[PDB]
């Protein structure tokens, strides 16, 4: 019993895996991926003046 | 039962060894019968004592 | 649950630093790069590539550095990032790798998740000196009678266990680790050893049979698997033995008693073989490159038992030595030779002609061996090595006429040599192994038609126990077999004899 608890949980992660990488096709796809390019540079902007 | 998320069967063997924890009876009650083989020996002992303690003498 | 874990983990990323990273990967393949810049850079480091892959630099040279690739070259490519890791190459050590399989870059193959690890500790580091180093004085036993009598094994020791390929090579090893299960599962401390299970260059399905056996005899929990499979590449392999070796020592230096086993050696050496190649440095003697013998120097010289100073720890090694043919003038077993204490030569012949397990007696030895057995084992042991080696010798001339002084020797000669087997993956008790050896060698197994040797191994055993396990728990604690157990258990063996 506690061995298929495990392997539930497995198949589980394995599942929330896959819908990881159709997030990840999703987020791609959005201008996000051109407006997060301007939150990346203030960031290194703030950063690379921490430097 | 504190890893199995498969529950409600670590209660019921839980019960089941719990209530069969009176397992069955003992087994001593060959005392009547282990004590008649006991006699029938007794007499075929005490047959052979008297007789070689006699003859020894003899 | 698996969201709350996946959520931590998502969290726990958090920012990248600058920093000095970034080389950029030229000419490539052949499992080399040679990057560009990568300016100041520490000797031995491990680097990442952006290739997602590690890297352990090797030639720092004058405008590049030629890092070795630690890894798989399908995702390395030419003009790519190489970031500094920025550290030596360290493994993690702890107390927690206990019963994980984990793999060469200790991810938990197990898939038990994070390892706990106290420390992370240097790949290679340097031998104890003379100064730390205690003479062996406790035993290490393997329940498999004559591998502890004749062939005595103590801690710290490199003994060798040389042989043929896949004679059940794995399970002299599997035994030893089986009967130190008894005092590993002991709450002295003293008698625990923490057993690691290197293996290097076999079948990712061997291991999960081997994994699967362990975690039968429930040995899993005093134990540590490293696995760099066939499959898994050769410059893993090639660090595989090192890695090991460290997390030993945490245990060593610990002060506490352990033991690995680095199976199998001589796959290292062609590993190491094949790397040299590849990076085109000249080959020596059966093509096996010259650095081949500080190789197995270096790593073997790092389990020892040291001295009280450093808490009397032990890390016993027992490296497996797979030969071509029985070559035993072969380039790499004659180094291996040299290093090691003993050699337990196993005849593979008499493997075949079913003796299990086949010990070659004669060319098994061990050079500070015998002041680790106990005073028991030495009594009760005392010149069998001998008489089994004038059987050698009685059954070397056998092959016409026999005088009774030589039949007489040869009937007790070939009846022991059937005491000596064991049934392979079951390995007895030590206590047991006490007894057996005092009835043959008290002559009580003379008599004994080689027939019912089998039946009065067990009955002898099951004798003792019932008619007087108070023996047997005297010499348990003894250790030392005094004149009236002696004469008591010539009385007893005696008495079992007659039935």
């Amino acid at each position: 019993w506690v061995r298929y608890e495990a392997s539930l949980r497995q198949l589980e992660q394995r599942q929330l895996a896959k819908s990881v990488i159709s997030r990840v096709q999703s987020e791609l796809g959005n201008p996000k991926f051109q407006e997060k390019v301007l939150q990346q540079s203030i960031s290194e902007i703030e950063q690379l003046l921490s430097k | 039962r504190s890893v199995l998320k498969n529950t409600s069967v670590i209660d019921k063997i839980e019960s089941y060894v719990k209530q069969y924890k009176p397992v069955k009876i003992d087994a001593s009650k060959q005392l009547q019968v282990i004590e008649s083989f006991e006699k029938h020996a007794m007499t075929n002992a005490k047959e052979t004592e008297s007789l070689v303690s006699k003859e020894l003498k003899d | 649950e698996v969201s709350s874990i996946l959520e931590e983990r998502i969290k726990g990323v958090s920012d990248e630093a600058n920093l000095n990273e970034t080389g950029r990967v030229l000419a490539v393949g052949d499992g080399i790069a040679r990057v560009f810049g990568l300016n100041n850079i520490q000797a031995e480091e491990l680097v990442e590539f952006s290739s997602g892959v590690k890297g352990m630099a090797l030639n720092l040279e004058p405008g590049q550095v030629g890092i070795v690739l630690f890894g798989s070259d399908r995702l390395v490519k030419e003009g790519e990032l190489v970031k500094r890791t920025g550290n030596i190459v360290d493994v993690p050590v702890g107390p927690g790798l206990l019963g994980r399989v984990v793999d060469a870059l200790g991810n938990p193959i197990d898939g038990k998740g994070p390892i706990d690890a106290a420390g992370r500790s240097r790949a290679q580091v340097k031998a104890p000196g003379i100064l730390p180093r205690r003479s062996v004085h406790e035993p290490v036993q393997t329940g498999l009678k004559a591998v502890d009598a004749l062939v005595p094994i103590g801690r710290g020791q490199r003994e060798l266990i040389i042989g043929d390929r896949q004679t059940g090579k794995t399970a002299v090893a599997l035994d030893t680790i089986l009967n130190q299960k008894r005092w590993n599962n002991g709450s002295d401390e003293s008698k625990k050893l923490y057993c690691v299970y290197v293996a290097v260059g076999q079948k990712r399905s061997t291991v999960a049979q081997l994994v699967q056996t362990l975690e039968q005899h429930d040995a899993m929990k005093y134990s540590i698997i490293v696995a760099a499979t066939a499959s898994e590449a050769a410059p893993l392999q090639y660090l595989a033995p090192f890695t090991a070796a460290s997390i030993g020592e945490w245990f060593r230096d610990n002060g506490k008693h352990a033991l690995i086993v680095y199976d199998d050696l001589s796959k290292q050496a062609v590993a190491y073989r094949q790397l040299s190649l590849l990076l085109r440095r000249p080959p020596g003697r059966e093509a096996y490159p010259g650095d081949v013998f500080y190789l197995h120097s270096r790593l073997l010289e790092r389990a020892a038992k040291l001295s009280e100073k450093e808490g009397s720890g032990s890390l016993t090694a027992l490296p497996v030595i797979e030969t071509q043919g029985g070559d035993v003038s072969a380039y790499i077993p004659t180094n291996v030779i040299s290093i090691t204490d003993g050699q337990i030569f196993l005849e593979a012949e008499l493997f075949y002609k079913g003796i299990r397990p086949a010990i070659n007696v004669g060319l098994s030895v061990s050079r500070v061996g015998s002041a680790a057995q106990v005073k028991a084992l030495k009594q009760v042991a005392g010149s069998l090595k001998l008489f089994l080696a004038q059987y050698r010798e009685v059954a070397a001339f056998a092959q016409s006429d026999l005088d009774a002084s030589t039949k007489q020797t040869l009937v007790r000669g070939e009846r022991l040599t059937q005491l000596l087997k064991q049934n392979q993956y079951s390995p007895l008790a030590t206590e047991e192994q006490v007894p057996l050896i005092y009835a043959g060698v008290n002559g009580h197994l003379d008599g004994i038609e080689l027939s019912r040797i089998g039946e009065f191994e067990s009955s002898f055993l099951s004798y003792l126990k019932s008619n007087h396990n108070e023996l047997l728990t005297e010499i348990r604690e003894k250790g030392e077999l005094s004149k009236e157990l002696l004469a008591s258990l010539k009385s007893a063996t005696e008495s079992f004899v007659a039935t």
